[PDB]
């Protein structure tokens, strides 16, 4: 509409956003996480009478 | 995982002898006795 409404301008954000780029990169994002943990035990008894 | 491994023995040895003489006449008598107990266990658990 040529007169202000505040909801029907809002949708205009709501579909299309408030900026655009003017400059930018474009690329690659690796991101890896590797985690280990490891226990370990060993017992041995003799009892001789 | 967890892999979980248990051993056990176990052993019991018991002897008993008895022997008795007399003479006065003569006579004798005597006992022997031998015994075992013995127990193994083998447990385990494994998890993944």
């Amino acid at each position: 509409p040529l007169e202000y409404n505040s909801a029907l301008y809002s949708r205009i954000f709501d579909d299309f956003g408030t900026h655009y780029f003017t400059s930018g990169s474009l690329g690659g994002v690796y991101d890896l996480l590797y985690q280990f943990s490891s226990e370990e035990l060993k017992n041995s008894g003799l009892t001789e009478e | 995982f967890y892999n979980s491994t248990w051993s056990y023995v176990k052993h019991t040895s018991t002897e008993h002898t008895s022997s008795s003489r007399k003479r006065s006449f003569r006579s004798s008598s005597s006992s022997s006795r031998s015994y075992t107990s013995h127990t193994n266990e083998i447990h385990k658990g494994k998890s993944y």
